[PDB]
């Protein structure tokens, strides 16, 4: 009734305190994510998923429990760019660089975990001016600028994502971001069964990828 | 007792390799593998040499070597 000021972005706020072991950072959240209200919203997503299949979370977590993160797993969430618009420009990035960088020089959590070379890639440009050359998955040569924080990159949580079809071809870097965490905080986990490597067929995988998906 | 690398080949392409003690129960590996594969335990069938792999084996007892390889089936 009386009052009609439903605007259509929305902003799905940082989920950030300080003493964190892990920051999650993507580029910009999702229409869903913003509405929802919660991070990495299914379907098309493979976070939640994948931090159940590496052993980050002791059950399988979706969305709904972002916000019992950083209490009870020590990892929160942030982005690139903050304000989620319905259906890329190159000055948000250099201002959201900016911003970003400021918010991990604040709350400094123990590892920087780049969600896709793409956030990465950018970041990487206007922080550090690098443009970088062969980029690797996994920890990367450099700290957060005034900070001891780690730089952490793994391929993109997207279902989007074509060169990782499947949760299952990203869940080995989310072990050894597990093992990273672990070995900065002194835990002593068990080496009775470690996984050394995961090695998979692209062609087979997104067929399988398909697969699963129409089921 | 030392550790030793075995691997685990599905009928996907992909192919997972677990670093192990020679007297560990294989049934760690097959709840590992199971766990990051996102798959339940009740439809996956593992074997090595042609035989299934029961829960109590370890690989020492199945004088498996280093680099040995799983054969793994989705019983779906």
């Amino acid at each position: 009734g009386v009052s009609e000021a439903e605007l259509l972005t929305k902003t799905l706020p940082d989920i950030l305190t300080f003493n964190l072991d892990i920051v999650i950072i993507g580029i910009n959240p999702g229409l869903m994510a913003a509405y929802k209200g919660h991070h990495y919203p299914g379907p098309g997503n493979h976070f939640w998923k994948c931090l159940f299949m590496s052993g980050l979370s002791e059950v399988q977590l979706n969305h709904m429990d972002d916000h019992t993160l950083p209490g009870k797993y020590g990892i929160g969430f942030t982005n690139m760019v903050e304000r989620t618009t319905p259906g890329l420009s190159s000055k948000e990035f250099r201002e959201g660089g900016r911003i970003l960088v400021q918010k991990l020089q604040k709350y400094q959590p123990r590892i920087a975990v780049f969600n896709g070379k793409c956030i990465y890639e950018i970041f990487s440009k206007e922080v550090f001016g690098v443009k970088v050359k062969n980029l690797e998955f996994g920890l990367q040569p450099h700290k957060i600028p005034d900070t001891e924080t780690l730089c952490y990159v793994m391929p993109s949580s997207s279902a989007r994502c074509a060169q990782f079809p499947r949760a299952q071809d990203k869940v080995h870097y989310y072990i050894k971001l597990k093992d990273l965490r672990d070995q900065l905080k002194g835990i002593e986990r068990n080496m009775d069964v470690q996984e050394v490597q995961y090695t998979f067929d692209l062609q087979l995988a997104q067929e399988d990828a398909k697969k699963m998906a129409v089921k | 007792n030392d550790h030793i690398n075995l691997k685990v080949a599905g009928q996907d392409g992909s192919v997972v390799q677990f670093k192990i003690k020679r007297h560990t129960p294989l049934s760690k590996l097959m709840k590992a593998y199971c766990e990051r594969q996102g798959l339940s335990m009740r439809q996956i069938r593992f074997r090595f040499d042609g035989q299934p792999i029961n829960e109590t084996d370890t690989p020492a007892q199945l004088e498996m070597e280093d680099e040995d390889t799983i054969d793994v089936f989705q019983q779906q």
